[PDB]
């Protein structure tokens, strides 16, 4: 199986920084990209970024940059190199950032490209 | 054996032996440390100091002077040793001052034989009997579809094996102009390789003077330690003309806007975060690795209309090449002041 | 520190700790009674009014110690020599070097 | 031409606060540097410090505090206070102009160089005893 | 390249005994055997011995034995096996040895024998 466990959801105030987990679990966690993904009522969907978790090589959208911050803490233990944990730090919190965030991987398959995230996680709400 | 009336389609990204030709080298890199020694008495308690210089309280020495006890060739005695680190290497374990190595806790570190370097050497892959290697000589070739001039050869030409993550370094030069390649532009997960047909040459150097100092693990164990740092503590660093750089960068601004139209506004700026080796353009200089500030290169904007840049590095002696679960490795000192000359050849 | 040499000849008056980087001496002297005079500024520079033949060993060198070379001496070379090191290593040095003192015949 | 020329008490009672001046000839106080060394009888010459416009007053780590440098620009002199004076600090003073320069061994832009100073001409001297 | 570092030049008296050591690098020292030759004005050149490092097994000329003595110490490290310490101390000396020393290895071609010594070194000059 492939999971992603978020961490619940938070409130927090304007100008203040959220920093969000997802914990990947039960396959490779150094080949596959974590993207960062959004959804706004009345807006759909908005991407946010990716992060190869091999090195933590990180892409982040445009109108983003100087807010977001993402980071990555490997598994290095001979037992368990499976799991894995991801990080996403938003900074500059607006009222208008009020929205659910997802951190999904890509499929597997062989003509599978990187975008269409197969796994989703749970979700976690922020509202400011 | 140059071909007549003949195209064949091809792809670089879902190509094999590429894979091949990582994990051959993986796993040879693997089998030149199974003779040298593993550093399992020197994950030990450190205690460091300074190093002997004058000091600024605003920067920080990138030297710590580090002694503590090490067993001896015989197992009575104990000995008190000195050496000389970098701040990347150690780190405080919790008045008193006491270190450690940052890999105590990961892998024992098999230090790398002093005896065998890594500088690359041409090798050839040669298919086996009854397969046949094809390579397209086409100028224009993007590296995907129909090349219409191939040629097949027993052996591949001249593949100088580099660890370079950013900045490839003594590649094959482009033919006549800068080619980008990639396999999907609109993709931006998908990396670009830029070669050009110029290159660029870099100097680098560490002007910092060793000397190596061997310390007796046990029976037929050596340790090689930094000693005394002849001189001035100076700063390791590389060089590039300026106007080749920037004449170079006009050049794939040029070649860039074919893909994007020609009404489009490119800048270059650093990069933005992760680990040490994927943010700066790391490279070995003989033996020495090099992890050099690429802010000074990439810092330019492009309108639809007798210097040379310095930029620093830092020196790392355990790297994590790979980045396997348990598997480190020291590299030892090298001695007098290290340059070495090369041709940055494409981008990523 | 007493050193004597016939006038005429050579002499050379080291000081100070033994170097360790690039470094910037300063060699001062000083007749009996009278207040300080710069004679060498830098590794080997001399201002005006001080003549030629006080040569001063490079800072280019590693671990040695700062000399003073002085050729056919006289009796107004008869005074207490200073040395003021400059290492791009140690710290500043708010202290003079040791009392080096000359004496002719 | 320049020549200096202090002044002082010269009987001193301990734990009094001791206050020198130096006067100018020719160059003015804004024109250069200004330095204040000291030495006992007999002994190596003591760097206190130097004293300049535009923040240039840095001084001897060893004192730091009982010492306070100072120029006079309305009557172009230089000027010196001590506090809590000792039997140690029986010694001849001088100010001295000195001038500055730059020892360059590796990259500039990586500040890997330094200032050194040496002083040109010297003043006079001013033997200051402590004694009761 | 191949190597071979003499010492300088020495001054004995009649009856002492000179030791001229002999380092050797840039190849693998065991393999090789190491001659001593000797060059004398008005008398050419008068072969001394060989000695094979892998073990020390010598052998003298005829008309100088009882005088000389060939030893050598090898380089017992992992790192550095290439280089190579051979000597040779001459003894009963009187003023006819006043001659020009040289420590000699052949060369390492197939058809290349023994005596054809291709690398010397630079000479060392005794006078007594
Ligand atoms: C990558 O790129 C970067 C930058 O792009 C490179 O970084 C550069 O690296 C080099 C070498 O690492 C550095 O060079 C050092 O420079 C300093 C500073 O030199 C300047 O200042 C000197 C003194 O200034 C006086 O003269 C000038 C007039 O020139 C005057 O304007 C000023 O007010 C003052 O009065 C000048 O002499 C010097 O000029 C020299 O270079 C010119 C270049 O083309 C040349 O044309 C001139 O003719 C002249 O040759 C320059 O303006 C130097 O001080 C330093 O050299 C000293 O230090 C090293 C190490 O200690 C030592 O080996 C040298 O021998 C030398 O030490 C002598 O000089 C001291 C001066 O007082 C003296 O005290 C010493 O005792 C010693 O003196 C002995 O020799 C002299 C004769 O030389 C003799 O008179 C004495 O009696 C005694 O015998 C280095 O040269 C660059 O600063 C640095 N940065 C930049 C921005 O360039 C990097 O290297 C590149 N890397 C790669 C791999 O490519
Ligand atoms: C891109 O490609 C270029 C072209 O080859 C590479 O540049 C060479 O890099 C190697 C490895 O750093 C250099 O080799 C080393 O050079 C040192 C300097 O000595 C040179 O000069 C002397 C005098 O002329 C020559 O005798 C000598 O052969 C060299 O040409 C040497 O000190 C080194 O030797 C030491 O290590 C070897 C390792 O086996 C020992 O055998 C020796 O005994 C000694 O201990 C070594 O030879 C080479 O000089 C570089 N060439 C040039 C022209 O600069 C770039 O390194 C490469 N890019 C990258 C990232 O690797
Ligand atoms: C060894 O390293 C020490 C650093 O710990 C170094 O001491 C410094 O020396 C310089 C001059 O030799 C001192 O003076 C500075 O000079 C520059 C050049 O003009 C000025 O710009 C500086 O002014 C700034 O800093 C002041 C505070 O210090 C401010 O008041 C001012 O507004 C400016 O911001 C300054 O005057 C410098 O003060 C010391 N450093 C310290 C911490 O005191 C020493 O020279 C080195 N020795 C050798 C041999 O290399
Ligand atoms: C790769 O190289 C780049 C430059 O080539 C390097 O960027 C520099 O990093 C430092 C710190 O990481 C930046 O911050 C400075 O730090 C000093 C430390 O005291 C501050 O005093 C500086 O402030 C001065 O400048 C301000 C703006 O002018 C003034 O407002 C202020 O009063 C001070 O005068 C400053 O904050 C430094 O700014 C950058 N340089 C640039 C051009 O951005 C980078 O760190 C290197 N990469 C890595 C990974 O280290
Ligand atoms: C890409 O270029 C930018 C532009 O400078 C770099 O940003 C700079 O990053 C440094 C840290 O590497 C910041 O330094 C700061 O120093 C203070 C001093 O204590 C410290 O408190 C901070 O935490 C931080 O370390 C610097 O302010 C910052 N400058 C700007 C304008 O953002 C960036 O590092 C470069 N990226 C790479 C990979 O080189
Ligand atoms: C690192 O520290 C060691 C001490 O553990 C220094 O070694 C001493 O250096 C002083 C200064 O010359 C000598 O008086 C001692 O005899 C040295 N002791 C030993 C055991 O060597 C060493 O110099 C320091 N190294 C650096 C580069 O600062
Ligand atoms: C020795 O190294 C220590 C660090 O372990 C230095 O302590 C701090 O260093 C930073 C930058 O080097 C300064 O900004 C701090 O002010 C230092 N702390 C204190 C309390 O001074 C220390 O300065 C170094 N030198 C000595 C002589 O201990
Ligand atoms: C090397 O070994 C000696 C011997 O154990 C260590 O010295 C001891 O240090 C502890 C803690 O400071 C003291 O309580 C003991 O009294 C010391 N014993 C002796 C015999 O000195 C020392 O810390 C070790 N490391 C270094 C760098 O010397
Ligand atoms: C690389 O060149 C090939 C042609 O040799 C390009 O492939 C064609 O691109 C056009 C669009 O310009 C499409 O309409 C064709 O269907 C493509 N043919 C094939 C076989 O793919 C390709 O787009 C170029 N790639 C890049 C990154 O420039
Ligand atoms: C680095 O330091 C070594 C000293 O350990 C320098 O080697 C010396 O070189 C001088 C002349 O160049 C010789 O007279 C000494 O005998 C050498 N000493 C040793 C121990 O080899 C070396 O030259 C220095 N490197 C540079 C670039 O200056
Ligand atoms: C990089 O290093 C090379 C040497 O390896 C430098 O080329 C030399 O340049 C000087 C002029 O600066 C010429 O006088 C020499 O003849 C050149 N030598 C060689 C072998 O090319 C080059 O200038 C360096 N580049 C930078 C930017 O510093
Ligand atoms: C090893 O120690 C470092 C320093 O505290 C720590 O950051 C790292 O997570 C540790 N690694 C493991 C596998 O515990
Ligand atoms: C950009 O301009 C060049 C002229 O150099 C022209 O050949 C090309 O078609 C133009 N591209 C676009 C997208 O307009
Ligand atoms: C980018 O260029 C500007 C001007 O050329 C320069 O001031 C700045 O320092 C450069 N950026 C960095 C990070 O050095
Ligand atoms: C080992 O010890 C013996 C006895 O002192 C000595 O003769 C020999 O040279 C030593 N070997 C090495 C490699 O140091």
């Amino acid at each position: 199986q492939v999971q992603l466990v978020q961490s619940g959801a938070v409130i927090k105030t304007p100008g203040s920084s959220v920093k969000i987990s997802c914990r990947a679990s039960g396959y490779n966690f150094r080949d596959y990209s974590i993207h960062w993904v959004r959804l706004i009522p009345d807006k759909g969907f908005e991407w946010i970024g990716w992060i190869k978790p091999l090195w933590g090589a990180v892409s982040y959208a445009r109108q983003l940059q100087g807010r977001v911050s993402m980071t990555r803490q490997l598994s290095q233990d001979p037992d368990d190199p499976d799991w894995g944990v991801a990080y996403m730090e938003f900074s500059g919190l607006t009222p208008a950032d009020t929205a659910e965030y997802f951190c999904v991987r890509r499929g597997s398959c062989d003509y599978c490209g990187d975008f269409p995230w197969q796994y989703w996680g749970q979700g976690t709400v922020v509202v400011v | 054996i140059h071909l007549e009336n003949v195209t064949e389609e091809f792809n670089m990204w879902k190509n094999n032996m590429v894979e091949q030709m990582h994990t051959d080298i993986i796993s040879l890199w693997d089998q030149s440390l199974k003779p040298c020694v593993k550093l399992t008495p020197l994950c030990v308690t450190l205690q460091c100091t300074n190093v002997t210089n004058n000091i600024t309280d605003d920067m920080r020495g990138e030297l710590k002077n580090c002694s503590f006890n090490m067993t001896t060739e015989l197992r009575d005695k104990k000995q008190k040793v000195y050496s000389l680190f970098y701040r990347l290497d150690v780190v405080q374990i919790n008045s008193n001052k006491e270190y450690r190595l940052i890999n105590c806790n990961t892998s024992a570190c098999t230090q790398a034989c002093p005896k065998v370097s890594f500088e690359p050497i041409p090798i050839h892959y040669c298919a086996p009997a009854g397969f046949a290697i094809l390579k397209c000589k086409d100028k224009k070739f993007n590296g995907t579809g129909p090349c219409p001039s191939v040629s097949t050869v027993q052996c591949t030409h001249g593949i100088k094996p580099v660890v370079s993550t950013q900045l490839l370094l003594n590649g094959s030069l482009a033919e006549e102009e800068v080619m980008i390649r990639s396999e999907n532009i609109t993709n931006n997960a998908k990396n670009i390789l830029v070669q050009f047909n110029t290159p660029v040459q870099i100097n680098c150097t560490r002007p910092n003077n060793n000397t190596r100092k061997s310390i007796r693990i046990g029976p037929g164990q050596a340790f090689y330690a930094t000693g005394d740092i002849i001189g001035d503590i100076r700063q390791a660093h590389c060089n590039v003309s300026k106007a080749t750089w920037n004449e170079t960068l006009g050049k794939v601004v040029k070649q860039l806007r074919k893909h994007f139209g020609n009404n489009t506004i490119i800048r270059f700026a650093n990069s933005s975060g992760g680990d040490l080796e994927v943010t700066t353009h790391s490279f070995n200089c003989g033996g020495e690795f090099f992890y050099c500030n690429t802010s000074g290169l990439f810092n330019s904007t492009w309108i639809s209309n007798n210097d040379s840049i310095t930029l620093p590095c830092r020196i790392k002696q355990i790297i994590n090449m790979w980045q396997r679960i348990g598997q480190c490795m020291y590299a030892p000192p090298i001695q007098g002041v290290i340059r070495c000359v090369s041709n940055i050849t494409g981008l990523i | 520190t007493f050193v004597s040499v016939a006038p005429g000849q050579t002499a050379r008056i080291t000081c100070g700790e033994e170097s360790l980087g690039s470094r910037s001496v300063i060699w001062y002297q000083q007749r009996p009674g009278q207040a300080p005079s710069l004679i060498i500024y830098n590794n080997n520079d001399r201002p005006s009014g001080i003549p030629d033949r006080f040569s001063g060993s490079p800072g280019s060198t590693f671990g040695t110690t700062a000399t003073l070379t002085i050729t056919s001496v006289e009796a107004g070379d008869e005074a207490d020599y200073y040395c003021h090191i400059w290492d791009s290593r140690r710290p500043t040095n708010w202290v003079f070097g040791e009392g080096t003192t000359l004496i002719v015949l | 031409q320049v020549h200096l020329q202090e002044s002082g008490p010269g009987l001193v009672k301990p734990s009094e606060t001791l206050s020198l001046t130096c006067n100018v000839s020719g160059t003015l106080v804004r024109d250069n540097y200004w330095s204040w060394i000291r030495q006992p009888l007999g002994k190596q010459p003591e760097w206190i410090g130097y004293v300049h416009d535009s923040g240039d007053t840095n001084y001897n780590p060893s004192l730091k505090s009982r010492v306070h440098l100072s120029l006079d620009k309305s009557k172009n002199l230089v000027s010196l206070r001590l506090t809590g004076v000792t039997a140690a600090d029986s010694a001849i003073y001088y100010c001295a102009t000195t001038k500055h320069g730059r020892r360059i061994y590796g990259v500039v832009a990586f500040k890997e160089w330094f200032t050194y100073f040496y002083m040109d001409v010297w003043g006079k001297g001013t033997s200051v005893t402590v004694s009761s």
